[PDB]
C-alpha cells in the first residue's frame, strides 16, 4: 500500500546533493549549530512545496509535469519560456554539478590532501557524461537495471555514515566538538543566510519533476498526501544525522577546507578508506547523471507535440528504441558548462531560475483558483498554504539581486534570447518557402545521419 | 510535422549511409579515448602531495606560563579550585597548554623537608588537582607541571648533594604521569651539576611512559654554544632560554639571532620565547610589544608566553608590586591595594571589547596560528630587505602562503623586497593581499603592491598570498 509508496518517494530524493552541500552551508553560516537549522528549514519548505504539486498535479494531469501546468495556465510564449529555461539553465546545470562531484571523489582519494587540478576534474566529468548517454542511446532494458543497482550503493553509504557517526559519540568524547559558536553571529539575514538556503535546497531537489508517477500505480486516489508528511521529514531526519556525523567526527576547519567532506570522515574512522567512501559515493553520483537521462526523453515528447521544439528532436530509432536526437541535445548542452569556474557559483546559478519557475506554477495554481472554479479539484489545500509558500519563495529571488547579480544578469540574456526565436519559431509567417524547404532539408539530413523515425502516428 | 516518415525512410537511408554511420560512430570512441588517456596524462604529470608531518599537541598553538596562582586570580581565590573557573578565558586565547606550578611542598631551603609527591595545602588537594585535569581535558587544554624543586629560595636546585635531589625528580615523573598530567617543566638548569645528562634520562622517562608527553627546560643563558651543548644528545627537548632577551632593536641583528638559531639546529622544532619566566614587558618598551608578538606567532616553533603578555602587563607602570609576580588586572577592582591607580585601557575587561587593543591582536594571531596549515608546519625562508627590516615567508606545499614584514627602526621606510633566492614554489607576486597590520590605519583586505610598499615607524605587516605559478 503506502508502505511501498513511501520508499519510492524517498528514492527520487537523496541523490548527491548531500555529498556537496555540507561544505556549502557550513561555509555561509559560520557555526555548525546554525548550519543544522538550515537543514531543518529546507525540510519544512519542501513539505509545503511538494504538497502543492500533490494538489496541482492531480487537477490537470495531462503529461509532462511543470510544463503542461505552465501550458494550461499560460499557453503562449510563457510556456515556451519555461521550456527554454529548463532546457538551457536548469537541466544542464543540474547534471554538470553531479558529474563534477563524481570526478572529485575519484581524484581526492588519490592525492589525498591537495586541491585536485581543475583541468583534470573537468575531463572526468565529461567521461562520466559522454559514456553515460551512450549507454542510454543503447537499450533502456540495460539502462534501467544499471540504475537499479545505484540506489543500493547510495543508501548503503548513507546508512554507513550514520552508524559510523553514532558510535563516535558513544565510544569516547560525547559531543566532541559541540560547537554553536556563530549561533549569535555570522547571520547577515539578507546575504549569507539565503545562499545557505540555495545550496541546502539543492540536496532536496527532485520533489517536483518526478512525484507525479506515485499516484496512479497504487490507485490511492486521495491517500497520497498522507504519505507525503510521513515520507519527507524522515528524509529530513537523514540529512540531519549525517551533519551530526560530520560535525562530531570532523572539525569546523576541515569542512571549510576540503572539496570532499566524506573522505575526511572516511580517513578518521579506518584504514581501508579507498574501497568504501569514494566507491559507495562514486556510485551515487554516477546514478543521478544516469537517472537524469531517462527523464530527458519524456520531456521532448511533450514539447514537440505542441509545436515547439523542432521535430528533429523527439524521434526514436527503429531497432532498440532510445530517442537519439533527444539524448544528444542533452549531453551537448551539459558539456558547455565545462566552461564554468566553481561549483557553488553554479548552484547559485542553478537555484535562481529553479525557484523562479517553481514559483510561477503555483501562482498559476492560485490564479486558477480566483478565476475558473469547479474544475473538480480532488485535493483541498488551505487558502494560504500555497501563499505561505510563495511569499517565502519570492523572497529568495529578489534578495539574489543585492547578492551576486553577475549570474542573474546573464541568465536574463539567455531567456530574452528565447523570445527572438519564439517569433521566428511559431509566430512566423511561413511565406519565404526557402526555409520551409530548408527545414525539411535539414530534418531529412539529421534523420539520415542518425537513423531516426518519427513517433508512432 | 516536418516528418520524413519511417517506411519511406528505410529506402532513402541505406545505400552508403550504412558505412558513414558505422564510421561516424567510430570517431566517437576514438574521440573518447583521446579524452580518457588525455586525462590520465594530467593526473600523472600532476606533482605529488606532501604528507603531514605527524604533529603532536604542543606543535599546534602557544603555551601559557602561569607562575604564581595567588597573583593570577588574586587575593581570596588563589587556589586550584579558583583556577577551574578561568579556563573559559584561556580557551578564548586558544592556548594548547598551561605551564602550571610548582605546587608541591617546599618548606624552605631544605633537601629533607621538600616533597614532590605532596602538594601544598595553600592550594588544595589532589581531588582539587584531579578535578582540574579532568575539567581542562574536557576543553582540550593540557596541563604541564612545573617541577623545579627549590622554588622559594636562592638556589633552585639545593647547593648540597645532588643525586637525592635528582632521585626525587626521578620518582616524581613516575607518580604524576599516573595522575594524568601531560608533560613537565624544570627550570634554571644552569644550577644543575652535569645538566645535559639528567635531562636525557628524564626525557627517556617521559618517553618511557607515552609519546604525547613533553619536557620543557629553562635556563638564563643567552649564549648559543651554551644552549647547543644542552641539545647535543637530546633532540625532542623543548628549551626556553633568554637567547632573544638582548635588546638590539635593529632588524639585521634580530635576523642574525633567529636564522643562526635555525641554521645551527638545522630545522628542528624550536620554542620561541624571550625569557624562561619573565614577561615580555620586562625587556621591551611599550611600543615594541605589538611587534614581537606577531614575530613570535610566525617563527617556526611553539611560542611560549607568560600571563599578562597578551594585555601588556607591565609591573613598572604599577608601583607597590612584586616584579617577579605581578597582579593580573582583570578589571578596575583587580588592584585592591591602591584605588584609582588603574586606567580603563589597562585591564582584561576593558581590552576585551576594543578591536584595536593589544589583547585583540593576540586573539587574531592565535586564531590564525592553529588553523593555517602553512603557519603550523611550514618551511621557513627569510630573505634580504631594507636596513631596519626583518622579513620572511612561511609556506607549506599548496596552502595559503604568508609574508611578514617587520619594522624595528623608527624611520618610515619602504619595502625594497627583492627575492632573488627564493625557490620556484615560493616565488612572489607583485600584488599581494593584506590580512592585518599592527599599527591601525590600514585597509585590512586591500591587495597591496610589494614594490610600492612603505612602512611606518615600528609597524609590522602580516600579508598573505595564495599558491600560484
Ligand atoms: C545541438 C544539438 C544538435 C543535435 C540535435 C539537432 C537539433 C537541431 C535544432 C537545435 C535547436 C532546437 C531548438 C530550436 C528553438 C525552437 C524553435 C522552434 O520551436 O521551431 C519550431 C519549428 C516547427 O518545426 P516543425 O514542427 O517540424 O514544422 O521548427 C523550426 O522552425 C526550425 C527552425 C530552425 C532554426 C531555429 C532558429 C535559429 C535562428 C538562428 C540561427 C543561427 C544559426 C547559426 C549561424 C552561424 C553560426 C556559426
Ligand atoms: C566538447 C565536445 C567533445 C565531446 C562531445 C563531442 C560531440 C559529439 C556529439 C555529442 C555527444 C554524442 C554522444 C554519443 C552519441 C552516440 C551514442 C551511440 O552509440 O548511438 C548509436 C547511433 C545509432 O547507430 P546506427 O545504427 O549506426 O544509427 O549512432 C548514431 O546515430 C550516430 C551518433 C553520432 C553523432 C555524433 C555527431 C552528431 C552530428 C550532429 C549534427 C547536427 C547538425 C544539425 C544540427 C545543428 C544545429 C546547430
Ligand atoms: C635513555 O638515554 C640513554 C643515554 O642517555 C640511552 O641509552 C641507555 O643508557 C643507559 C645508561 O645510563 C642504560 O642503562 C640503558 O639501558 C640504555 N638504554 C637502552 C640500551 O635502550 C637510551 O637509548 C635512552 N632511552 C630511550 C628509550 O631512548
Ligand atoms: C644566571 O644567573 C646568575 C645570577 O646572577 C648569573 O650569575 C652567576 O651567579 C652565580 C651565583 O649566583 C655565580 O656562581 C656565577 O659565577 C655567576 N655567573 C657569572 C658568569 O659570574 C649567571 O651568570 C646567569 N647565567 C648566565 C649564562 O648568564
Ligand atoms: C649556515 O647555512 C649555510 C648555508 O646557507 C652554511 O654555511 C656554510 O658554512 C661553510 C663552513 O663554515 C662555508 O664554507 C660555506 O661558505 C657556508 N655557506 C654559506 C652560504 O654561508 C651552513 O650550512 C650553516 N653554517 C654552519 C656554521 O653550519
Ligand atoms: C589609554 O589611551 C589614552 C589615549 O591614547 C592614553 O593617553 C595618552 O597616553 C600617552 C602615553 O601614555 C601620553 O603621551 C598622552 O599624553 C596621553 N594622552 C592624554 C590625552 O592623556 C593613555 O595613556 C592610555 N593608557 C595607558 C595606561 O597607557
Ligand atoms: N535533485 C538532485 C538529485 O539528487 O536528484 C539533482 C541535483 C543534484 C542533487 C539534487 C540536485
Amino acid at each position: 500500500t503506502l508502505l511501498n509508496g513511501v520508499a519510492i518517494i524517498v528514492g527520487t530524493i537523496i541523490g548527491s546533493g548531500i555529498f556537496v552541500t555540507p561544505t556549502g552551508v557550513l561555509k555561509e553560516a559560520g557555526s555548525p549549530g546554525l548550519a543544522l537549522v538550515v537543514w531543518a528549514a529546507c525540510g519544512v519548505f519542501s513539505i509545503v512545496g511538494a504538497l502543492c504539486y500533490a494538489e496541482l498535479g492531480t487537477t490537470i494531469s495531462k503529461s509532462g509535469g511543470d510544463y503542461a501546468y505552465m501550458l494550461e495556465v499560460y499557453g503562449s510564449l510563457p510556456a515556451f519560456l519555461k521550456l527554454w529555461i529548463e532546457l538551457l539553465i536548469i537541466r544542464p546545470s543540474s547534471q554538470y554539478i553531479v558529474a563534477l562531484v563524481f570526478a572529485t571523489y575519484l581524484l581526492k582519494p588519490l592525492f589525498p590532501t591537495c586541491p585536485v587540478p581543475e583541468e583534470a576534474a573537468k575531463l572526468v566529468a565529461c567521461l562520466c557524461v559522454l559514456l553515460l548517454t551512450a549507454v542510454n542511446c543503447y537499450s533502456v532494458k540495460a539502462a534501467t537495471r544499471v540504475q537499479d543497482a545505484f540506489a543500493a550503493a547510495k543508501l548503503l553509504a548513507l546508512a554507513l555514515i550514520i552508524l559510523l557517526g553514532f558510535v563516535q559519540i558513544g565510544k569516547g568524547d560525547v559531543s566532541n566538538l559541540d560547537p554553536n559558536f556563530s549561533f549569535e553571529g555570522t547571520k547577515l539575514d539578507v546575504g549569507n543566510i539565503v545562499l545557505a538556503l540555495y545550496s541546502g535546497l539543492f540536496a532536496y531537489g527532485g520533489w517536483n519533476y518526478l512525484n507525479f508517477v506515485t499516484e496512479e500505480m497504487i490507485n490511492p486516489y486521495r491517500n497520497l498526501p498522507l504519505a507525503i508528511i510521513i515520507s519527507l521529514p524522515i528524509v529530513t531526519l537523514v540529512y540531519v544525522l549525517t551533519n551530526l556525523a560530520y560535525f562530531t567526527t570532523l572539525s569546523t576547519e576541515q569542512m571549510l577546507s576540503s572539496e570532499a567532506v566524506a573522505v575526511d570522515f572516511g580517513n578518521y574512522h579506518l584504514g581501508v578508506m579507498s574501497w568504501i567512501i569514494p566507491v559507495f559515493v562514486g556510485l551515487s553520483c554516477f546514478g543521478s547523471v544516469n537517472g537524469s537521462l531517462f527523464t530527458s526523453s519524456r520531456l521532448f515528447f511533450v514539447g514537440s507535440r505542441e509545436g515547439h521544439l523542432p521535430s528533429i528532436l523527439s524521434m526514436i530509432h527503429p531497432q532498440l528504441l532510445t530517442p537519439v536526437p533527444s539524448l544528444v541535445f542533452t549531453c551537448v548542452m551539459t558539456l558547455l558548462y565545462a566552461f564554468s569556474k566553481d561549483i557553488f557559483s553554479v548552484i547559485n546559478f542553478f537555484s535562481f531560475f529553479n525557484w523562479l519557475c517553481v514559483a510561477l506554477a503555483i501562482i498559476g495554481m492560485i490564479w486558477l483558483r480566483h478565476r475558473k472554479p469547479e474544475l473538480e479539484r480532488p485535493i483541498k489545500v488551505n487558502l494560504a498554504l500555497p501563499v505561505f509558500f510563495i511569499l517565502a519563495c519570492l523572497f529568495l529571488i529578489a534578495v539574489s539581486f543585492w547578492k551576486t547579480p553577475v549570474e542573474c544578469g546573464i541568465g536574463f540574456t539567455i531567456i530574452l534570447s528565447g523570445l527572438p526565436v519564439y517569433f521566428f519559431g511559431v509566430w512566423w509567417k511561413n511565406k519565404p518557402k526557402w526555409l520551409l524547404q530548408g527545414i525539411f532539408s535539414t530534418t531529412v539530413l539529421c534523420q539520415k545521419l542518425m537513423q531516426v523515425v518519427p513517433q508512432e502516428t | 510535422t516536418g516528418l520524413s516518415k519511417e517506411e519511406l525512410l528505410k529506402v532513402a537511408g541505406s545505400p552508403g549511409w550504412v558505412r558513414t554511420r558505422w564510421a561516424l560512430l567510430l570517431l566517437f570512441w576514438l574521440g573518447w579515448l583521446g579524452m580518457l588517456a588525455g586525462a590520465v596524462v594530467i593526473i600523472v604529470r600532476a606533482p605529488r602531495c606532501r604528507e603531514l608531518p605527524a604533529q603532536k599537541w604542543w606543535h599546534t598553538g602557544a603555551l601559557y606560563r602561569i607562575g604564581d596562582l595567588q597573583a593570577f586570580q588574586g587575593h581570596g581565590a588563589g587556589n586550584l579550585a579558583g583556577l577551574k573557573g578561568r579556563l573559559d578565558y584561556l580557551s578564548s586565547l586558544k592556548v594548547k597548554g598551561l605551564v602550571l606550578g610548582p605546587i608541591h611542598k617546599n618548606q624552605k631551603d631544605d633537601v629533607a623537608q621538600t616533597d614532590l609527591l605532596q602538594i601544598d595545602p595553600n592550594f588544595g588537594s589532589k581531588e582539587d588537582f584531579d578535578s582540574l585535569l579532568q575539567s581542562a581535558k574536557k576543553k582540550s587544554i593540557r596541563v604541564i607541571l612545573d617541577l623545579t624543586p627549590n622554588y622559594r629560595g636562592e638556589n633552585s636546585w639545593f647547593s648540597t648533594q645532588v643525586d637525592t635531589v635528582a632521585t626525587k625528580v626521578k620518582d616524581a615523573l613516575e607518580f604524576w604521569l599516573q595522575a594524568g598530567v601531560d608533560g613537565f617543566q624544570v627550570r634554571d638548569i644552569e644550577n644543575l651539576k652535569d645538566a645535559s645528562s639528567f635531562l636525557a634520562e628524564w626525557q627517556n622517562i617521559t618517553k618511557g611512559f607515552s609519546e604525547d608527553r613533553l619536557l620543557i627546560a629553562g635556563t638564563n643563558s643567552s649564549d648559543l654554544q651554551q644552549i647547543l651543548s644542552l641539545l647535543e644528545s637530546n633532540k625532542d627537548l623543548l628549551l626556553t632560554s633568554s637567547y632573544l632577551s638582548d635588546s638590539g632593536s635593529t632588524g639585521e641583528h634580530t635576523k642574525s639571532l633567529v636564522t643562526q638559531y635555525l641554521n645551527a639546529t638545522g630545522n628542528r622544532w624550536c620554542s620561541w620565547s624571550l625569557s624562561q619566566a619573565r614577561l615580555l614587558t620586562s625587556f621591551l618598551p611599550a611600543q615594541l610589544l605589538r611587534l614581537y608578538q606577531l614575530m613570535l606567532f610566525t617563527l617556526p616553533g611553539t611560542p611560549v608566553f607568560s600571563y599578562g603578555d597578551e594585555i601588556g602587563l607591565d609591573a613598572a607602570a604599577l608601583p607597590g608590586q612584586p616584579m617577579e609576580a605581578p597582579v593580573m588586572l582583570w578589571d578596575e577592582s583587580s588592584f585592591p591595594d591602591i584605588p584609582g591607580a588603574v586606567s580603563a585601557n589597562m585591564t582584561v575587561k576593558g581590552q576585551s571589547e576594543d578591536p584595536g587593543s593589544l589583547l585583540s591582536l593576540f586573539r587574531r594571531l592565535s586564531d590564525q596560528r592553529s588553523k593555517e596549515r602553512s603557519l603550523l608546519h611550514g618551511d621557513f625562508h627569510a630573505f634580504s630587505a631594507g636596513p631596519g627590516l626583518f622579513s620572511y615567508i612561511r609556506h607549506w606545499d599548496q596552502n595559503e602562503r604568508f609574508l611578514v614584514v617587520l619594522n624595528f627602526g623608527d624611520v618610515g621606510l619602504s619595502a625594497g623586497l627583492q627575492a632573488s633566492d627564493l625557490p620556484a614554489s615560493a616565488s612572489l607576486p607583485a600584488k599581494a593581499d593584506l590580512l592585518l597590520s599592527t599599527q591601525p590605519g590600514r585597509e585590512e583586505g586591500s591587495p597591496l603592491e610589494l614594490e610600492r610598499l612603505k612602512l611606518e615607524p615600528h609597524e609590522g605587516l602580516l600579508l598573505r598570498f595564495p599558491y600560484a605559478a
